RNA sequence: CGGAAGGGCACCACCAGGAGUGGAGCCUGCGGCGCGCUACACUGACGGAGCCAGCGAGACCUUGGCCGAGAGGUCUUGGGAAACUCCGUCGUGCUGGGGAUAGAGCAUUGUAAUUAUUGCUCUUCAACGAGGAAUUCCUAGUAAGCGCAAGUCAUCAGCUUGCGUUGAUUACGUCCCUGCCCUUUGUACACACCGC
């Protein structure tokens, strides 16, 4: 199966998230053009690539 | 330098410049049957009376 | 497979461990009686 | 080119003087060797009953020589462990005093350690040079 | 106060702020003669700077902040007294 | 006085029981010397220590 | 016999009742020691 | 005291209730703060500029704080003190961080990479060490002791040689590319080193 | 063994130290799940402070306690005198229609001050500025010491 | 007099005298090798300075070595500081400063505890 | 003893920090 | 061709220095017998937070990695692993033990597997690292399980924890031991032999993760 | 931060938007500087996005 | 009175928690359609703990 | 209650 | 009096972990509630071997010698803890982890030991098979574990207070929830922002 990876480019805080859930822009490290707001948990800094299954869904709010 | 002797319940690993008893495997239950070394010296297997 | 019996509800460590139980009892009741008529 | 104890490693010097001391024999070994738990505060008695003995005098010479003077009660104190009380926490406990007299006295009658002033039992030169010697021997084992 | 100023500020008292005084004070040396004469050596320092003048007053931190020259025979024996001496600071 | 440390003393042979270091507990103490002191708590392991 | 210190008190309904009137007395009266900030 | 440069007037007189006397400063790169470290006190006081009062006054340094910088990118301050130490700071993002460094001797000049990341300190035995901030570890140090020209005095009692005098450096300041060091202490010399090759480039009397 | 009977406080500027015998503690963890405290910079409310001694203890709890509250600051801190035993309790409180309706929350608890010392804890040798004298005549019927 | 220099190490509660000098290649942990250090396994982290900068100045130069206080890993950090330490003090005092200077950068971009001492101050919040 | 322990001031420099069994007491 | 001379003296050492000590000077490898090249991240997005590129004999350094966000990456990982197997009640703070057997692990896994252990090491904690997790939406009530991504930290942290309880709990009322089944787990890990209770936890994790994705 | 989190279709949408309220230049004049602003930190953010991106329409959308 | 074991065991929640993983987990249903038990556990799968 | 910039994404 | 907004803070919030308690036994503070101790074994048990600290100095503590398995006692002399490391043994069995009980024997203290004052030796080998409902607490020499020393006016002796050793997982972000607090007159001084 196709996995591709995308690098952070910024983080972005201030929203309303849950505790732990984090709100991130990543570029597709493939096509440095492609840039998607997803969600990662974990603690994270920017500029580094990250694992993706699927590519056209964006994590959105989770209160 | 070294050779395993198959016994009672047990497996002894005699030297050969020594020719005396260097280990002794006894974690069986009843007599082992076999004993065979491996290509690099290291692993042994000994097959027992259980199967 | 074996069944079991449940028990619910020796005889000289039994009465043993009675007597000790009123001797730890009753002892810290006096003792903590004692204490509080001292004070 | 010289070499001692202090220069040889501890293990391995204690078994191979044991098994020294054993292929010599005359060492007069006592009686209730295979009846003494060592200590009080020990549960079982030494499992190898056969070495135990020869290993406990190579170890007391061994602890007199990288030491210069020693008392059977020092001796204890040093070879003492910590007894298990069980249900109560545990606390420290000495060894047998006449198992360390027993082995001095041995000692003593081959020649290796001998009286000492202040009090004690100390190396004889002999005793020192059988050492050294067996120290040179256990170092180039290595064929 | 006042009178502390009007009366109390001395020749002794600014002469004692002097700092060979600080010196035998702190027991730099064991005599305010000693002391003046390791500050003509130099052997002492204070603070960023070493010192080579007597004639000094020395403000409050800088005698919390005085001590000997780094590399100093003075410092080495008395880190040789001490038994104390620590080379890798050259000290 | 049966065992002593700096500024306090284990006392024995004065009460028959624990019980009665209890009754007379918490009290103001003196002895011979003219010096004062408390006795505070009894000791469990013996009686009237 | 006699006893060489003061007694700890244990406290009381009553006790407690005339602190908490002394307490609804100086608050109704709204005077209680504060650390003020210092003026200037 | 903070002033203007185009309608030239001061804005504010920071000062400490005791007015203790500031020797080291650094401002915000926005320009929001401003602290100012002393000799007496050693603890950093911190103002923010349009409220004209202090924010804080950090303390954990002992002894004196020779100097202050920010790293202006991920603007943090490195404050170098003469406990023969540095302490780091982050004081943004309910932080309030400290990370301190020890080094071998009293350090008396500091300054930081244009780009933000490493780090120079002059000592008073005469080396400028380099420092990565992040995992605040030693990048590599310079010694500075021997290529150092120092004058004899008149009243002197000993030689210009053997003489104490200027044997570090008191300032120091970085190339903007961070590859080239100006250094210029008590002596008669200001040196002039390169980073990657640890060496020094030029000595002008 | 789990049971609080001692309390130090020390005054960091080289200051003095105030050593307690806690014993009556009664606590909020131990009563109910009251919620939570309001944690308002609270009231003071000083009781029987009589002596230089209790005038250099009103002193020390007066500036352990943060400067300047609010008037309408609506928790009370009592400071509760009698007998040389000090007691404290936390109290919120409000004014109804007609008069004033507290509730007694958090701790509760008698301490005693027994020792007063110049230098800090950490001393054991400064001298001390108040000594108890628990071995004398008057003991149990001297206040104030 | 013999170009010797004497060095600590020191840890948690841990001091290590070391007194430096040139000499035979040996080294006397306590009158014993440094091949007979006490926990077997930290024979390789009491061995790292040694095998880091080469055996050659070592085979110049004989060290010995006295330690007291501390727990083991206490008494071994402490060790191979002490070592470090010493060993720098000998090649910047007797030594030319340029080689000092190379193994303190080689031993920097190791470990810098070798070195300089890992004082574990407390922080508060 | 304590209190001169606490301020032993380690710079301190004076200048003196530069300085049978019948049978063997006969010998010595 | 061209070539450099800088030993010029035969060494000799009057202390006994042996001849694995001589060769560890040329190269330091890991217990003085694994060396740190060869051993290379399989993938990306892992890099520079799993460290190996800096030589080491024991995981014992004493270096702080407890104050920054990412000292923990900067760490070496044999370091973190030894930390994170000393973790019971009976086995808080045990190093020792920690670095004998993970020594008794690596030599059981090299002779099993004759390639690399510390390799095999690298390769289990990539292959196990997670890749989808679900948090808990309370909804309102409604707490259901949505899914997201992952910081390849906590992947590490979690990989790592992983492989440690799941060899504690093997050979935890069992006659064999830590160290040959942790061997064991790694090698299955490195295989993604899906035996591993580690490769089953990732996949069910990942599985309820595309699930409610 | 609100400006931030939008991703880029979101940010072509808004584009789209400007160009309408630039016909509506009468309602333009009412918010122009806000307009002005937004848009700038919209574009110096995404800037690389959709310089990388290539469409005539959004060209002459920008003319 | 074997001493052998604790048999009935107070244990934690949840069931899942005490559930095998390969697993398929029913409720008798009074208005759920109708089913057979032996066609049913003939067409479970093989490592399946009904 | 929703949060600023989805409310601007959504209209 | 209420509503709204904005901001901040919280191991009484979110989030990641850890560690206990509550299950067995023992001790101890409360009238059935609480605080600790020992176990539930293989990272374990046992036997040898090696040995690394610090706080503590108002007929007492002792170097050494004697015998006694031990407990011990004797004559003389002055005023180096455990956990840890190696080897071996055991091995998955409530088994050798666990030591609860009981008997027997030997020694010391005390008038007297009896209801074993106390220690030791052997035999007897229970419960406990990792602790439900739940519970708490916490972000580095931390938790934890280990052992050592002193009781030095409160309080403490199967207990307090100091001391050393070893030593971590996971956060170090967020107000999303749980709250709680502040603001909703820039007032103040450049430039910018904002503008009921």
């Amino acid at each position: 199966t196709p996995v591709t990876l995308a690098k952070v480019i910024k983080v972005l805080g201030r929203t309303g998230s849950r505790g732990g859930v984090t709100q991130v822009r990543v570029e597709f490290l493939e096509d440095t053009s492609r840039t998607i707001v997803r969600n990662v948990k974990g603690p994270v800094r920017e500029n580094d690539i990250l694992v993706l299954m699927e590519s056209e869904r964006e994590a959105r709010r989770l209160r | 330098h070294d050779f395993a002797v198959t016994s009672s319940t047990r497996v002894q690993i005699f030297s050969s410049r020594t020719r005396q008893v260097i280990k002794t495997f006894s974690r069986f239950k009843d007599v082992v049957y076999s004993a065979s070394f491996r290509s690099d010296g290291k692993l042994l297997c000994a097959g027992d009376a259980t199967g | 497979i074996p069944t079991h019996a449940p028990k619910y509800e020796d005889r000289t460590r039994s009465e043993i461990n009675k007597m000790k139980a009123q001797l730890k009892k009753e002892r810290k009741f006096t003792m903590k009686e004692i204490r509080k008529d001292a004070k | 080119p010289g070499v001692s104890v202090r220069d040889v490693a501890a293990q391995d010097f204690i078994n191979a003087y044991a098994s020294f001391l054993q292929r010599q024999g005359k060492l007069e070994v006592p009686g209730y060797v295979d009846i003494v738990k060592t200590s009080s505060g020990n549960e079982m008695p030494p499992q190898d009953a056969e070495g135990w003995f020869y290993k406990r005098a190579a170890s007391v010479a061994r602890h007199i020589y990288m030491r210069k003077q020693v008392g059977v009660g020092k001796l204890n104190k040093l070879y003492g462990g910590a007894k298990s009380r069980g249900v109560r926490p545990y606390k420290h406990i000495d060894a047998s005093g006449s198992i360390n007299r027993k082995v001095l006295q041995a000692l003593e009658k081959i020649g290796i350690v001998e009286i000492s002033p202040k009090g004690g039992r100390r190396i004889s030169e002999n005793g020192q040079r059988d050492l050294d010697r067996i120290a040179a021997q256990t170092l180039e084992e290595d064929e | 106060k006042i009178s502390d100023l009007e009366n109390k500020v001395t020749v002794s008292a600014i002469c004692r702020r002097r700092l060979p005084v600080i010196m035998h004070r702190l027991k730099m040396a064991e005599t305010i003669q000693d002391a003046v004469k390791f500050i003509e050596q130099g052997h002492v320092r204070v603070g960023p700077n070493l010192i080579n003048d007597p004639a000094y007053l020395v403000t409050r931190n800088m005698e919390d902040y005085v001590t000997w020259v780094d590399n100093s025979k003075i410092k080495k024996t008395l880190l040789r007294y001490r038994n104390q001496i620590d080379d890798f600071d050259f000290s | 006085p049966y065992k002593i440390f700096k500024n306090t003393a284990f006392i024995k042979d004065m009460f028959s029981s624990a019980m009665e270091v209890a009754r007379f507990e918490g009290a103001q103490i003196k002895t011979v010397s003219g010096i004062r002191g408390e006795i505070k708590r009894a000791l469990s392991k013996p009686e009237g220590h | 016999f006699d006893r060489t210190a003061k007694p700890v008190p244990v406290i009381t309904s009553e006790v407690t009742e005339s602190l908490e009137d002394m307490i609804r007395r100086r608050i109704q009266d709204s005077n209680f020691d504060d650390l003020q900030r210092r003026t200037l | 005291r903070a002033w203007d440069l185009i309608r030239y007037r001061n804005f504010r007189t920071f000062t400490g209730t005791e007015r203790i006397q500031f020797n080291c400063l650094a401002v915000d790169p926005s320009g929001e703060v401003v602290c100012a470290g002393s000799l007496d006190n050693f603890d950093i006081h911190v103002w923010s500029v349009q409220t004209g009062q202090l924010l804080d006054a950090l303390s954990g340094h002992e002894g004196p704080v020779s100097c202050l910088s920010f790293s202006q990118e991920n603007s943090v301050l490195a404050s170098a003190s003469w406990d023969k130490t540095i302490r780091i700071w982050s004081i943004f993002g309910r932080s309030q961080q400290v990370e301190p460094i020890e080094v071998y001797s009293d350090v008396l000049a500091l300054s930081m990479r244009p780009d933000g990341k490493e780090v120079a300190v002059s000592t008073l035995k005469g080396q400028i060490s380099i420092f990565n901030i992040e995992d605040a570890k030693q990048v590599g140090n310079i010694d500075c002791r021997k290529d150092i020209i120092s004058g004899r005095f008149n009243q002197d009692r000993f030689t210009a040689k053997n003489s104490e005098r200027s044997k570090f450096f008191t300032t120091i300041h970085y190339s903007f590319d961070g590859m080239a060091i100006v250094a210029g202490g008590n002596n008669n010399s200001i040196c002039l080193y390169d980073v990657p090759n640890e060496v020094l480039l030029k000595r002008f009397i | 063994r789990g049971v609080p009977t001692s309390l130090t406080i020390s005054h960091f500027p080289h200051g003095p130290t105030a050593q307690f015998s806690l014993h009556n503690v009664v606590m909020r963890h131990d009563i109910i799940n009251a919620g939570n405290q309001s944690e308002v910079n609270p009231h003071l409310i000083f009781d029987n402070f009589t002596t230089a001694l209790g005038k250099r203890v009103v002193c020390i709890l007066k500036h352990l306690f943060n400067a300047g509250p609010k008037k309408d600051s609506e928790r009370v801190i009592t400071f509760a005198n009698r007998g040389d035993f000090i007691s404290v309790r936390q109290h919120v409180y409000v004014r109804t229609r007609e008069g004033v309706e507290i509730a007694e929350v958090g701790p509760r608890f008698e301490m005693r001050l027994f020792e007063l010392r110049l230098g800090t804890l950490e001393n054991k040798d400064a001298d001390v500025e108040w000594q108890l004298r628990r071995f004398i005549r008057t003991a149990n019927k001297k206040d104030y010491l | 007099a013999v170009p010797s220099v004497q060095t600590f190490g020191k840890k948690k509660s841990a001091t290590a005298v070391a007194h430096v000098k040139a000499g035979k290649g040996l080294i006397k942990v306590n009158g014993s090798p440094i091949t007979l250090v006490e926990p077997e396994i930290l024979r390789f982290k009491v061995y790292e300075p040694l095998l880091l900068v080469g055996l050659d100045k070592f085979s110049n130069i004989d060290i010995r070595v006295r330690v007291t206080g501390g727990g083991h890993v206490s008494q071994v950090y402490a060790i191979r500081q002490a070592i470090a330490k010493g060993l720098v003090a000998y090649h910047q005092k007797y030594v030319d400063e340029q080689s000092k200077n190379e193994l303190k950068k080689a031993f920097t971009s190791y470990d810098r505890t070798l070195l300089i001492a890992d004082s574990r101050r407390p922080e508060p919040k | 003893l304590r209190e001169k322990a606490k301020e032993r001031n380690p710079d301190e420099y004076y200048h003196a920090m530069h300085s049978s069994m019948d049978q063997v007491k006969l010998l010595k | 061709d061209f070539e450099v001379v800088e030993e010029f003296t035969p060494v000799v050492l009057a202390t006994p220095i042996p001849e694995e000590v001589q060769q560890a000077q040329t190269e330091i490898k890991l217990f003085n017998k694994w060396s740190f090249e060869e051993v290379e991240v399989k993938d990306a997005s892992l890099v520079d937070y799993v460290q190996v590129r800096q030589p080491i004999f024991v995981a014992h350094t004493a270096g702080r990695y407890a104050n920054k966000r990412f000292r923990k990456a900067q760490c070496p990982i044999i370091e973190r692993l030894t930390n994170s197997l000393m973790m019971n009640g009976r086995n808080n703070g045990k190093k020792l033990k920690a670095v004998r057997i993970i020594k008794h692990t690596l030599d059981i896994i090299n002779v099993l597997t004759d390639q690399n252990p510390i390799q095999v090491v690298v390769d289990a904690i990539t292959n196990t690292g997670p890749r989808e997790d679900t948090t808990r939406v309370g909804g309102g009530g409604a707490a259901r399980r949505q899914a997201v991504d992952v910081s390849p930290l906590r992947r590490v942290n979690q990989a790592i924890a992983l492989l440690t309880i799941g060899a504690r709990e093997a050979a935890f009322r069992n006659i064999k031991t830590i160290a040959e089944t942790l061997a064991e787990e790694l090698i299955n890990a490195a295989k993604g032999s899906s035996t591993s209770y580690a490769i089953k936890k990732k996949d069910e994790l990942e599985r309820v993760a595309k699930s409610n994705r | 931060d609100a400006l931030m989190v939008m991703p880029f279709s979101y940010v072509l949408k808004f584009l789209k938007f400007i160009d309408t309220v630039m016909q509506n230049k009468t309602l333009l004049h009412s918010h122009l500087p806000l307009i002005c602003k937004n848009l700038f930190f919209i574009i110096k953010f995404n800037h690389k996005e959709l310089v990388s991106q290539k469409n005539e329409e959004l060209k002459l959308q920008i003319n | 009175v074997n001493s052998e074991e604790k048999l009935l065991k107070v244990i934690k929640n949840p069931i899942t928690d005490h559930l095998p993983t390969k697993c398929r987990k029913v409720t008798l249903s009074f208005d759920a359609p109708v089913i057979r038990v032996q066609d049913y556990i003939e067409k479970l799968d093989d490592d399946e703990s009904i | 209650s929703l949060k600023a910039g989805e409310r601007l994404m959504e209209a």
